[PDB]
């Protein structure tokens, strides 16, 4: 199936890579430098905080006052990741809208005579309804958790390497896992969507012709095309939660091992090799 | 958090609609697979006997790995055994007490593992013997002497069925992917095309063809998959025939035939007309008795061709070229119905 | 042979959005002469011409745009 | 030096026969692996044949949760008795293997055990289910006996290894029950008329692929099955073949079954009942309480286990932080030691499996109580769909009766109404237990961290409500741009539909500039919801910071009891992570009741409409 395995694909560069140009030159770096400053003082925020409670337990006295640096520092940095991403968002709707608007406006008469004007009014509001609205929020979290997911990956690996060394397995299994889950997520979600629509339309049209419906005295036949339809409709959304949670469970089975592995390697380092409990704890945590 | 999967519809946002074989089955495969819902049908319990007859039907790795942990198991089971009975007794305690053992030389369990390697496998080493004195000694030995029996002859059983029925396991014997309707000896008439490949002589070679269709009757009766057997328009017509070089099995069109009524527009794909053709008989060198199911859908049915003639008459002996096989060339074959056509000659 | 089937067909036509063979045969065994029958008496074949897909098309509301009598003739049809 | 089965020492005397030798606590603990050995030699072959072979066979026994449940708390107390032993031996040289390998045995026995079963479930085959029978009584006898010496010889409670066999000793039994049960039920062993079994007939059929409401209640855990269809996934695409008809137990028609039955208890019984709000919660209450309780007992079972990562958190850095960092068990009796529990939950590795172990269980628990809730929504989605359909049928077309609400208003209440309550089912559990989790959690910051755990979380207590009140004005902002993209929506589909006639008249531009400037005046509106979401983000993502920083501060400045241990500080920010998380969905859940309630009152209005019915002959 060479049109279906052209299929599978994540399309980043046609259309990520577009809208990452019309994000701009400065809000990139802006947002690029926002984001991993953040996490990174987080991370830090957490590594001072082992350090303290490992003085802690008997260099300098008093560390509330780095602390109340790190936190405060995060805390801006976590203003400003957030207003940039906002404002790319908002900045790439205003200067996609308008583009579209002038590429319509030079559209050849063939154009409009064959396609239906149902493709246009659909890539006219449904996807400039989506990208106002859904894109920079699900762009942010995504940046966000995959971010996080990296700086705790790094921590633990630097408590210790053999967590490291035992990570390419479990993230073996996890891109397995995440690469399957994407190739049949996909496909339900538009399933779903498609299986939607019709429901919906034949409400409306069977509000819309009741004396017709009555006069038949068919009302069964329409009773059993609804029966279908909702069928239809609550099993695609049936197996698109199932997939969720398999995906939730496999995932969590795979950082049940992660947290195994990091406890039982970081306690072996902790008791010959005296590791600082502090590192320990913010490993585990 | 997360996006929460966006619970906040607020709005249903009208967006509209824009443009972006498997109706029939075959309950016979080209390779000869019969698939056919048994639904619906009361179940006998399967008895051990079942098991039985799984373990003699598996392949040759399996069953050694079979075999293996079968005898390890009971290597170590009667060593856990005797292991047991030992400590009971004594025996794996300090040296030097006055009771003499139950058994000689079991100082820890691998010692009780080696005994009953020399027990079962009937080695006995003899460092190690059994006594008297130790009457459970004594049963638990007939006993392990009685199982490790049976599974020896059980296992023999199972090598020597395995080396009996093995040897009948190639099924070798091709069709043609496509059939023809020609006409021969001015009469129209079906054709098909088998060989055999591994070289075995096919005593009491019996084909059977069978027109398999959903014929109403006449009267009203309905029958699902009506099936009419084809003679062969055989030299006697029996349905004896004798193969060593590829064939064309040309069962002609009569008017009892039911191909009296079959057209080239008949012969479109959605059409419920199947042909089943059967090959039994006996392998020489086996003597295994075998079949080989094909079918013929209407689309794999190719009106008015002939096929390439493969005997090749060589200087020495006659060469069979299996790459030409199954092409066909095209012919003047008329379209007309066999009843059309017979009026026709009969009118001229 | 509680009332028996009527059939009927308001001032106001009422449309589904779908095939117009759908459409007009409104869950009913398909009779190829009849329904040829009536269409050519319905007046179809100018609207099911200059339709992209002629009687195939996402006929009524929310499909294929049509005209008031036109749509009042493939009702009664 | 030779690895023993038992003590090394006085030249190894541990094997004597000295008064009997059920007296002897080695041979007593050795008689245990017996039985386990003849399980793991005798069932292996018979299931080996399983993985070997030349989609309707499908039936479940009668006890076939009670077995799933009792085996898994048999198979974890076995691992706490691995950890008993293994912790137990630590004084001696010698390897002293009896204190372990008879309960690990036990656990790979376990295991087979459960495998076997399935096996043998799978193919109807009850005949070959009398090969475990035999074997849990066995495994009992010895067992219970391993327990009445420890009595004989003054062990007790005090010991761990006393709790943990007497413990398995109650879990053979009622399983053991559980074969009995099977047994008589379905009559297979020495019994003239077995009675018959039928599989369920919505799996009759060989069409469904949706099988999960009747698998293996481990796999309804894992989801397991599902990696066939995944499989699948990627071969082919999906099409609505792949997809089969739902179990007739999820049918809209079964759903609308239960919610008429639900209405029809509700009216007889009630004979002032005149169908209003009250009423259809009362009939939704009946119809399906008992999914969404069980999804509640689930998601309460997540959430206290949940919490017990941070707690285990908190035991190993305390126990790994001491400057001796030195322990040994101390009790013993005759000649091996025992360790305490009291003890037992000290030893650090010990509690890090034991957290896997629980991390393990909340997981899935937590995965479950999502699905059957979403479950459960999307049945009375169903339901509840075709409720409103059957009410349309004999709905009145009067002008009163049907100009006031059009087919627009209608449509609208089906789509966004329906969903609301789906999306309220989706989230009750968490109304239930959002509550718990946060009382529990603020419960155990105050006993890990003193009074200041309190002081510093009551930071993220009140900025909840500052999210809730920051995604109300965020919605009024959504109303607002949803009008203006309304109206720029309308404009353009005007400009577009005739758009041979606008390029015809030249006057695209001024038509074009007008929807420039209404897409100007909507864009405002969309600046302000942008930077109203930003500030959500914001708020969510560094207030747990903010009420960290606080409460560290605070704790070491304002109260200076006492240094912060790591342990304790690290208990209290990964509590503050696990805690937080639902403080984020507390505003969703609450708007989203408010909402439901909302829908219901549209939903029964709609419901006591008019209504012209035939005479009925
Ligand atoms: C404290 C000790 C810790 C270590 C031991 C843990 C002990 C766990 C046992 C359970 C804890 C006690 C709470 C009781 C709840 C048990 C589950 C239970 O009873 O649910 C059963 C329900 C109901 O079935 P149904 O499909 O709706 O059909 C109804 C059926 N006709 C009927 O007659 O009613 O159906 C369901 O159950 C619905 C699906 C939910 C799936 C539940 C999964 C959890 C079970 C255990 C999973 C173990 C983790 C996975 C291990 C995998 C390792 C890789
Ligand atoms: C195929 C491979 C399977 C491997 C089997 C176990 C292998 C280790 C056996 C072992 O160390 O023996 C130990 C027991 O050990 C037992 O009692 C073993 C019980 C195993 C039963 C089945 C396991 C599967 C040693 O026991 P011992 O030495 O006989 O004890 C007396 C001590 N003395 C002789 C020093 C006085
Ligand atoms: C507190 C939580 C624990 C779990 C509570 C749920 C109880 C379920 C009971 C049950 O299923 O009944 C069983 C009777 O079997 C018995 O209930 C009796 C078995 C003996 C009981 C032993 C003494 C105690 C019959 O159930 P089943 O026919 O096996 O059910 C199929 C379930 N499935 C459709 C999900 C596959
Ligand atoms: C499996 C086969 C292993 C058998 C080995 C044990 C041999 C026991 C011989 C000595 C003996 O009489 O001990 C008995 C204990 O063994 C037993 O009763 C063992 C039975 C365990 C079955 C599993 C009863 O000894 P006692 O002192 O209890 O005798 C007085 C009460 N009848
Ligand atoms: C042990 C349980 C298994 C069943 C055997 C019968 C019970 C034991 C009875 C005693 C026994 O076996 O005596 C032996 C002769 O009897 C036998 O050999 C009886 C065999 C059973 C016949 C049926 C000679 O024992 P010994 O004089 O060598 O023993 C010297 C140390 N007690
Ligand atoms: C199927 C397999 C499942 C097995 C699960 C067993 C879990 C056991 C956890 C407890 C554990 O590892 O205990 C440590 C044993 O390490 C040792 O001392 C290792 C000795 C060799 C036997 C293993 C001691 O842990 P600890 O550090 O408290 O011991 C004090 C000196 N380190
Ligand atoms: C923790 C305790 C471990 C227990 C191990 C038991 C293995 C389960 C045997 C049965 C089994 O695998 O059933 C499958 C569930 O997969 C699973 O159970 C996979 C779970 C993950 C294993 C690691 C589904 O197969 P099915 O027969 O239930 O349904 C569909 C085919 N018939
Ligand atoms: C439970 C059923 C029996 C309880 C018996 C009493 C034991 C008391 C344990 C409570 C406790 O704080 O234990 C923590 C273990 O973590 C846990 O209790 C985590 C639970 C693990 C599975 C859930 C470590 O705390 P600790 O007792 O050492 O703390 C104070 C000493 N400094
Ligand atoms: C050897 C002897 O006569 N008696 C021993 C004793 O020395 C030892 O302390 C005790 C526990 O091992 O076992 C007994």
């Amino acid at each position: 199936l060479s049109s279906v395995l052209h299929q599978r694909a994540k399309i980043p560069w046609r259309a990520c890579t577009k809208y990452l140009s019309s994000a701009g030159i400065l809000l990139l770096s802006l947002l690029v430098f926002s984001q991993l400053l953040k996490h990174m003082v987080l991370v830090a925020i957490d590594y001072w905080l082992a350090k303290w409670t490992d003085s802690a337990l008997v260099d300098q006295s008093v560390y509330a006052m780095v602390f109340t640096l790190l936190c405060s520092l995060g805390i801006v940095l976590c203003l400003v990741t957030s207003v940039t991403v906002e404002w790319t968002g908002l900045k790439v709707a205003k200067r996609l809208h308008r583009s579209l608007l002038n590429r319509i406006i030079l559209a050849p008469m063939r154009f409009f005579e064959t396609t239906p004007l149902g493709s246009i009014l659909n890539r006219f509001s449904s996807d400039c309804n989506t990208i106002d609205q859904h894109i920079p929020s699900t762009l942010e979290c995504l940046s966000r958790s995959t971010l996080l997911c990296v700086s705790a990956l790094t921590v633990i690996s630097y408590v210790t390497p053999v967590f490291l060394v035992a990570l390419l397995p479990l993230a073996v299994v996890c891109y397995f896992i995440q690469k399957y889950f994407r190739v049949a997520s996909r496909d339900l979600q538009q399933l779903d969507d498609t299986t939607q629509l019709p429901l919906v339309s034949h409400f409306a049209e069977t509000v819309e012709g009741l004396t017709t419906i009555r006069a038949f005295r068919y009302e069964a036949r329409f009773q059993q095309k609804l029966l279908e339809y909702t069928d239809s409709n609550n099993i695609a959304s049936l197996f698109l939660t199932a997939a969720n949670r398999w995906l939730e469970v496999c995932m969590e089975y795979i950082g049940a091992c992660v947290v195994l592995i990091a406890a039982a390697t970081s306690i072996s380092n902790s008791l010959h090799r005296e590791l600082s409990a502090g590192l320990v704890g913010l490993g585990l945590t | 958090m997360l996006s929460r999967k966006g619970i906040i519809p607020e709005e249903y946002v009208l967006t509209r609609l824009a443009e972006d074989r498997e109706r029939r089955a075959r309950f016979v495969s080209k390779k000869g697979n019969c698939n056919v819902a048994h639904k619906n049908i009361r179940e006998q319990g399967r008895f051990l006997q079942d098991v039985f007859t799984t373990l003699v039907d598996l392949k040759w790795p399996h069953t050694l790995l079979i075999f293996t942990m079968s005898f390890l198991c009971s290597w170590l089971l009667f060593a856990m055994v005797w292991w047991l009975i030992a400590f009971a007794h004594g025996d794996l305690a300090p040296g030097e007490g006055t009771n003499v053992p139950c058994v000689t030389s079991i100082h820890s369990f691998s010692s009780a593992f080696l005994f009953s390697i020399e027990v079962q496998v009937t080695i006995g080493f003899g460092g190690r013997m059994v006594t008297e004195e130790c009457p459970l000694a004594i049963l638990i030995l007939i006993v392990q002497n009685i199982v490790g029996l049976m599974i020896n002859a059980i296992m023999l059983g199972c090598i020597f069925m395995k080396t009996a029925q093995a040897h009948r396991r190639a099924e070798t014997l091709i069709f043609s992917k496509h059939a023809v309707i020609t006409l021969r000896h001015g009469r129209l008439c079906f054709m098909l095309r088998v060989g055999d490949l591994r070289k075995s002589m096919i005593i009491s070679a019996t084909i059977h063809m069978q027109v398999v269709r959903k014929t109403t009757s006449p009267e009203g009766e309905v029958v699902p998959l009506h099936q009419v057997d084809i003679p062969m328009e055989n030299g006697v017509g029996g349905n004896s025939i004798f193969l060593v070089a590829p064939l064309i099995i040309y069962h002609v069109i009569d008017s009892n035939s039911p191909l009296y009524d079959l057209a080239p527009s008949d012969l479109h794909h959605h059409q419920d007309l199947e042909i089943i053709v059967i090959l039994e008989g006996v392998v020489e060198t086996t003597g295994i008795t075998t079949q080989a199911r094909t079918s013929y859908l209407a689309d794999e049915i190719l009106w008015g061709q002939r096929f390439v003639p493969i005997v090749a008459e060589e200087d020495g002996r006659y060469s069979v070229d299996y790459s030409k096989f199954g092409n066909t060339v095209k012919v003047p074959t008329p379209l007309c119905t066999a009843r059309q056509l017979d009026e026709d000659r009969s009118l001229l | 042979l509680s009332r028996g089937p009527v059939a009927y067909a308001s001032q106001k036509p009422w449309l589904l959005n779908a095939t117009v063979e759908e459409n007009i045969t409104f869950e009913s065994p398909f009779n190829k002469q009849r329904y040829k029958m009536v269409i050519e008496a319905c007046s179809l074949q100018p609207d099911i011409d200059i339709l992209p897909h002629g009687d195939q098309t996402q006929i009524g509301e929310r499909g294929i745009n049509l005209s008031g009598g036109q749509r009042q003739r493939i009702s009664v049809a | 030096m030779p690895l023993a089965f038992c003590g090394t020492e006085n030249h190894s005397a541990a094997y004597r026969v000295d008064q009997g030798v059920l007296n002897n606590g080695c041979f007593v603990d050795a008689l245990n692996v017996v039985p386990h050995v003849f399980l793991l030699f005798i069932t292996f072959p018979i299931l080996f044949i399983g993985w070997g072979s030349q989609h309707s066979t499908w039936l479940h026994f009668p006890g076939h949760n009670l077995r799933w449940i009792l085996t898994f708390i048999l198979l974890f107390v076995l691992v706490c008795e691995i950890a008993e032993g293994i912790l137990s031996d630590g004084v001696t040289e010698s390897r002293h293997l009896h204190l372990y390998m008879p309960a690990g045995m036990a656990f790979m026995a376990a295991i087979t055990s459960v495998v076997y079963y399935h096996n043998i479930e799978t193919s109807n085959f009850p005949k070959l289910l009398i090969a475990l029978l035999i074997y849990w009584t066995l495994a009992f006898i010895t067992k219970t006996i391993k327990f009445v010496k420890f009595y004989d010889h003054a062990i007790g409670f005090s010991q761990l290894r006393f709790c943990l066999t007497g413990l398995l000793v109650i879990l053979y039994g009622m399983l053991l029950l559980v074969e009995v049960n099977v047994i008589r039920v379905r009559r297979y062993i020495f019994f003239k008329t077995p009675r018959e079994v039928k599989p369920p007939e919505d799996l009759q059929d060989l069409g469904v692929r949706f099988l999960q409401p009747f698998v293996n209640l481990l796999s309804k855990g894992t989801y397991w099955w599902m990696n066939a269809f995944i499989k699948t996934a990627h071969k082919k695409p999906i099409d609505l073949r792949a997809i089969a008809k739902l179990p007739i137990a999820m049918r809209a028609l079964t759903n609308y079954q239960r919610l008429c039955v639900a209405f029809d208890a509700q009216a007889r019984k009630d004979t002032q009942s005149p169908q209003g709000a009250r009423a259809i919660w009362r009939a939704l209450c009946h119809a399906f309480g008992r999914r969404l309780i069980l999804s509640s007992t689930f998601r309460i079972l997540a959430d206290l286990l949940g919490f017990a990562g941070p707690l285990c958190i908190f035991g190993i850095v305390d126990h790994l932080g001491k400057e001796n960092h030195v322990f040994q068990p101390k009790t013993q009796f005759l000649g091996v030691y025992f360790v305490s529990s009291q003890e037992f939950l000290g030893n650090a590795y010990v509690l890090a499996v034991l957290l896997f172990l629980a991390l393990l269980l909340q997981r899935t628990f937590l995965q479950a109580s999502y699905y059957v809730a979403i479950e459960t929504g999307i049945n009375l989605r169903g339901a509840i769909q075709t409720k409103i359909y059957n009410k349309i049928m004999h709905m009145s077309t009067s002008n009163l009766s049907m100009g006031e609400m059009t087919a627009g208003q209608i449509c609208n209440l089906v789509a966004i109404d329906t969903n609301q309550l789906m999306w309220f089912f989706f989230l009750c559990p968490n109304l239930w237990t959002m509550p718990v989790q946060i009382i529990v959690g603020v419960i155990l910051l105050y006993y890990i961290l003193g009074v200041s755990a309190l002081i510093g979380a009551a930071v993220i207590i009140l900025l909840a409500p500052v999210q809730y009140f920051v995604a109300t004005k965020l919605s009024q902002a959504q109303r607002t741009t949803l009008e203006h993209s309304n109206e720029r929506l309308k404009q353009t589909n005007e400009m577009l539909r005739g758009m041979k006639l606008l390029k015809l008249y030249a006057w695209e531009s001024i038509f074009c500039s007008r929807v420039e400037v209404t897409r100007r005046k909507e864009m405002t509106s969309l600046r302000a919801f942008a930077v109203y979401t930003s500030i959500s983000i914001f708020m969510n993502t560094a207030i747990p910071i903010a009420a960290v920083l606080i409460t560290f501060v605070g704790h070491v400045s304002f109260f200076k009891e006492s240094d912060l241990s790591p342990s304790v500080a690290f208990a209290s920010l990964s509590l503050f992570h696990i805690l937080v998380t639902p403080l984020f969905l507390l505003s969703s859940v609450v708007r989203s009741t408010v909402k439901a309630l909302v829908s219901v009152q549209k939903l029964s209005e709609f419901l006591s409409s008019a209504e012209i019915r035939e005479e009925q002959c």
